[PDB]
């Protein structure tokens, strides 16, 4: 067909036209690290942690919003991209707060687990970090912005999953802050999964607050019957 | 350094949703044009002059100019928080009639632009960000203004006054606090960034239409 | 053939009314030589306009110094269905820089002119000018040339006797140097917050409104009527290979004369400071350091600017790059740890910070400049700084960190010693 | 000549000049195109 | 406390393929209940659809 | 060094330093600590339940 061959690596692959890099990683078998790129969400190409290096070329693309071309070989393990992985999650973890004991989101953090895996292990940080003051969106959602990245998540979901428009950035630079300007509360039958799309602890839920840790938890897939969806 | 302007708001007697704001129909009309300006279907395009306007009829913005301006554009209420938030010339608490601005960048600054700055404080015995009792100026240090070339300069009310002395910035208050209008530009004999006593390029009268037209046209 | 530049006569310049000592209406660009002969360049076609700029070697005035012709003729893809259009960007924020400002206030007719030839050439239905908010005088000034212009029929309804239709609007920002940005710039306009946006797709296939569009600075498109009037090839005399053309030049700092200027393309610096800015103040000897193309630029010292010339190339070969053509310079009486702390805090202020990089790491490169001007670190942390630089530069998304990063680069490369001094002193006095 | 300044006119423009000129000029510009619908929220 | 009856509450094996699994079921006379794998789709993302001239893709920020 | 009978302690103001974040309980080689938590009436992260059995206990 239509299809164009690419490579992950130095394996073939046939993607569609229009494929980005990520997918086609996701083709051979590989994900590429994220923090603002979700699938059921529009790109956004914010975060900068999905940075791989293209062979023959200077500069390192972005995986979530970069379309491929044939003849490209996408090197996701070569120095260059490590070298970018390590620096993004330098500067993520530059103001964020050491919170973990003390966040909902321990055993279960996006970006926990992928400092430790593609990120260094010490901090050259010799800076007093930022705070910011907590926002309150309802009785289901606790909010601490302290923990937010920046990546923008939960407007993209807001504005096009849920059709409410309530969500936004105040501000230019580092403290730029998500959030209603006003008080306002983020109310509809969509609300809570703000918190699950959200890769740090800065959405969690609020009944559940505190209560237990991911590793405890025995997980039984089941079905809803609080309506007829299923 | 910190910019230290919240970027919450927190309902005030002064600044609330009930507070009256309304365009008067001149302003009508001119948001007409606005929105004439930009292709149907797109008139969000607007928010920024709109708004603008707004603070030029109130000179400021409180939060019902800014659930105004996004009633009449038919956009949410939040996207116009994020423009004027994000835009520094929107100003989001009152001001002084008089808005000075003194631009500190590097360029400024190695010609000596903190003394004017110091000859401000001086002069209306106010800090850096603050206001003057009476509510006639408003003082704010700011990035740079364009105007590097013939620096110092300050803005004050659309308006650029150039090439400052600690001399020159006092007879410049003392003028506005007396209530008539001082003339915008360089000071110190200039005009238009010219070189001083150079004057190494045109000189010469212009040519006229068509000096160098090639063949064929 | 020719070897020694920086001698450009009066009569061969554009901007004639540069210092605005001529009446910048219509009845004076007409004076002037605008509006000359335009109906006959309309018709004349887009695809011989494309070919004048492409053969006259001009290169983008913003400060990427890319080719405007291959870039317009990317514009010329046949039509879509959707309209097209051009934007010139007037936004003006790089410090050092005032030349925009001028050639928009004291002499706009240009400007339209180059606005109506650029969209010829372009295809483009209607031309769009984000100017800064701060620039409210010469915005009313643009906006009176534009009545102007409509009235004698200049732009608008068929423009000339030529029969093609072209609008030009103007827009005003608000406080915001990311603006600039083209893909910023766009985002402006359609009303939103100024965050630029990645590429691809670029402005040409996906712009305003969805619709293509090529943004251009002012200066570029205020010469592009004269290269058509006059010829590619006249153009091409002044300056070297692959960097023909005059241009605008700021001189800020510390100088005699301070003032802006026309000048042929590689004019040596030391003749350009020495002849229109009067000279370093102090002499040539107390010169410490010069910024060639404004802040983004890195800066370099005496011994290289000595013999340096004035162009992309020859810039580059120095390790900074021509930029906007905004020379600032300083003497030996400063601190130019003080200036490059500034510059990074303006960087820091000015940065929309939706991307991790520029926003986090400007933001710790703004604290480790403020404790480097006190002397308060120690040398181990120097390279850690250029470290943090290498990380913020390539991999945001616009060329903001790129501008930023550029300057603490330069400075460390070149007075790593004074660093190395200050933090000796300070750790000797506070013991 | 080149002696005398003729640019002391910016010094007598109003606050709301951009914005009386903009509707002067509203009646010399051509329709705007459309893109079929009033929003992309409709 | 939380006390239990069962030993084969904490047991979950793991296996490369569906099929060694039902091997292993079977062969050890256990009765099983079987769920086919559920892939994501994969999904046509595009960043310049954002910035759409007519279609409602137009994002309303970033 | 030596580690004897196990204890709680609290901040020199009085307020006890367990903010339930259950990683003694996730360490414990031999399973012998039993944690849970709630929000209290002011909000705190404090836990509701700590056991320790010392005949589980391998200190
Ligand atoms: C932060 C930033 C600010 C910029 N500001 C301006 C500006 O004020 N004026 C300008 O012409 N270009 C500016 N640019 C460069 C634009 O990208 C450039 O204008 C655009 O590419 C078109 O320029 P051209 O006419 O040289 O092709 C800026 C770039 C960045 C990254
Ligand atoms: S969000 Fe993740 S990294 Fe941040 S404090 Fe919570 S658990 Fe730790
Ligand atoms: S609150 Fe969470 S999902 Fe929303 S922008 Fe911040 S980190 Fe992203
Ligand atoms: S580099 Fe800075 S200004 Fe540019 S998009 Fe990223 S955060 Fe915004
Ligand atoms: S739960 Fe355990 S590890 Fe966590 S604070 Fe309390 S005693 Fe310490
Ligand atoms: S996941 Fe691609 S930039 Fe965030
Ligand atoms: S540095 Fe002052 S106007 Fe730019
Ligand atoms: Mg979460």
């Amino acid at each position: 067909s239509n299809l164009i061959e690419v490579f992950v690596d130095g394996q073939s692959v046939m993607v569609e036209p229009g494929t980005t890099v990520l997918q086609a990683c996701e083709k051979v078998g590989m994900q590429i690290p994220r923090f603002c790129y979700h699938e059921r969400l529009s790109v956004a190409g914010n975060c900068r942690m999905c940075l791989v290096e293209i062979e023959k070329a200077p500069k390192v693309v972005a995986a979530c919003a970069m379309p491929v071309m044939k003849g490209w070989n996408i090197l996701t393990n070569s120095e260059k991209s490590k070298k970018a992985r390590e620096g993004v999650m330098e500067f993520l973890l530059a103001n964020h707060p050491l919170d973990c004991p003390i966040c909902d989101q321990g055993g279960e953090c996006d970006l926990q687990d992928q400092s430790m895996m593609f990120g260094s292990d010490r901090s050259r940080f010799l800076e007093g970090k930022r705070a910011v003051e907590d926002k309150n969106i309802g009785p289901l959602v606790k909010t601490i912005m302290t923990r937010c990245i920046q990546c923008t998540r939960c407007i993209r979901f807001a504005s096009e999953i849920a059709g409410v428009d309530d969500l936004g950035t105040t501000g230019r630079g580092n403290d730029m802050q998500v959030g209603t300007y006003i008080e306002k509360m983020f109310m509809s039958e969509l609300s809570g999964n703000i918190i699950d799309i959200c890769p740090v602890g800065a959405l969690t839920s609020k009944p559940y607050a505190f209560t237990a840790r991911p590793w405890e938890t025995r997980k039984t897939e089941s079905i809803d019957v609080m309506d007829a969806v299923g | 350094g910190a910019g230290g302007a919240l970027f919450v708001h927190r309902d005030t007697p002064e600044n609330n949703p009930d507070t009256p704001f309304d365009f008067t129909p001149e302003n009508y009309k001119r948001i007409e044009a606005i929105v004439k300006n930009y292709p149907e279907g797109h008139k969000a395009a607007a928010v920024l002059p709109v708004l603008d306007l707004a603070q030029r009829q109130n000179g400021w913005l409180p939060i019902s100019a800014m659930n105004k301006v996004a009633e009449i554009l038919q956009v949410p209420p939040m996207r116009v928080y994020e423009v004027a938030t994000f835009y520094t010339m929107y100003n989001r608490k009152p001001v002084g009639k008089y808005h000075i601005q003194v631009c500190t960048t590097t360029p400024c600054m190695l010609r000596n632009s903190d003394s004017i700055l110091e000859a401000i404080q001086k002069k209306l015995g106010i800090k850096v960000g603050e206001t003057t009792p009476d509510k006639l100026f408003t003082l704010i240090e700011v990035e740079c203004l364009g105007a590097c070339v013939n620096a110092p300069m300050v803005q004050i009310n659309d308006n650029y006054y150039e090439d400052l002395t600690p001399k020159d910035i006092e007879e410049i208050i003392d003028e506005l606090k007396a209530g008539k209008i001082p003339k915008p530009g360089p000071r110190s004999g200039r005009f238009s960034c010219e070189p001083a006593g150079g004057l190494t390029s045109l000189t010469e009268p212009p040519k006229g239409p068509g000096f160098g037209v090639q063949a064929g046209l | 053939k020719k070897t020694s530049f920086g001698s450009l006569k009066d009569e061969d310049r554009i901007f004639t009314n540069l210092y605005g000592r001529h009446d910048w209406r219509l009845k004076g660009a007409q004076s002037r030589g605008d509006w000359y002969k335009t109906k006959e360049i309309l018709l004349k076609g887009p695809d011989w306009i494309l070919g004048e700029v492409k053969t006259s070697g001009l290169r983008g005035r913003g400060g990427a110094g890319f080719p405007t012709g291959l870039k317009w003729s990317f514009m010329n893809k046949p039509s879509d269905g959707r309209p097209k259009y051009l934007v010139v960007n007037a936004d003006e924020g790089e410090p050092g820089t005032c030349k925009d400002r001028e050639i928009i206030r004291h002499d706009p007719h240009k400007l339209v002119e180059g606005c109506l030839v650029g969209g010829r050439a372009m295809g483009a239905r209607a031309a769009y000018i984000y100017i800064r908010g701060e620039f409210y005088n010469e915005a009313s000034n643009l906006q009176v040339a534009i009545r102007e212009a409509y009235e004698a029929g200049l732009i608008g309804k068929n423009a000339c006797g030529s029969g093609y239709d072209f609008d030009v609007f103007v827009v005003r920002g608000a406080g915001a140097y990311i603006c600039g940005e083209e893909t910023a710039l766009i985002e402006s306009i359609e009303g939103k917050q100024g965050k630029p946006r990645l590429k691809p797709p670029f402005p040409a296939d996906v712009g305003v409104f969805g619709c293509p569009t090529t943004v251009a600075n002012v200066e570029t498109v205020a010469v592009s009527p004269t290269i058509c009037r006059r010829g590619g090839a006249w153009f091409a005399s002044f300056g070297r290979e692959r960097n023909s053309g005059t241009k605008l030049f700021n001189i800020s700092g510390h100088v005699n004369h301070p003032c802006t200027v026309e000048e042929e393309m590689s004019v040596p610096l030391k003749e350009l400071i020495e002849k229109h800015a009067g000279g370093v103040i102090g002499g040539w000897d107390n010169l410490l350091a010069v910024i060639p193309g404004g802040s983004s630029t890195p800066l370099i010292p005496k011994s290289v600017c000595e013999t340096v010339l004035m162009d992309f190339d020859a810039l580059v070969q120095a390790q900074t790059g021509l930029g906007t053509a905004a020379v600032i310079v300083m003497d030996r009486s400063t601190d130019i740890v003080k200036a490059i702390a500034r510059l990074i805090e303006f960087y820091k202020h000015e940065s929309c910070g939706q991307c991790t990089p520029c926003r986090e790491g400007v933001d710790w490169m703004n604290k480790v400049m403020a404790r480097f001007v006190k002397g308060d670190a120690r040398p181990a942390e120097i390279d850690s700084l250029w470290e943090i630089s290498k990380q913020i530069e390539g991999h945001t998304i616009c060329a903001l960190g790129d501008g930023a990063a550029w300057p603490v680069q330069g400075l460390i490369r070149h007075f790593r010693p004074e660093l190395e001094e200050r933090m000796q002193q300070f750790a000797l006095q506070h013991q | 000549d080149n002696s005398t300044y003729r640019n002391l006119q910016h010094h007598e423009y109003s606050t709301y000049t951009f914005l009386d000129l903009n509707v002067e000029l509203s009646k010399f510009r051509m329709p705007q195109p459309s893109s079929g619908r009033q929003s992309p929220r409709h | 406390w939380s006390s239990t009856a069962d030993p084969l509450s904490n047991l979950v094996l793991t296996f490369s393929t569906k099929e060694d699994a039902v091997a292993f079921a079977e062969k050890n006379g256990w009765s099983f209940d079987v769920e086919e794998r559920k892939v994501p789709k994969p999904k046509s993302k595009s960043y310049g659809a954002n910035f759409s001239w007519n279609k409602r893709t137009r994002v309303s920020t970033k | 060094r030596f580690r004897g009978e196990h204890a709680l302690r609290r901040y020199p103001s009085g307020e006890e330093r367990c903010i339930a974040c259950k990683l003694c309980e996730a360490v414990c080689p031999a399973q012998a600590i039993t944690i849970e938590a709630e929000p209290r009436a002011d909000g705190s992260r404090r836990t509701t339940r700590y056991d320790i059995d010392m005949t589980k206990c391998i200190y």
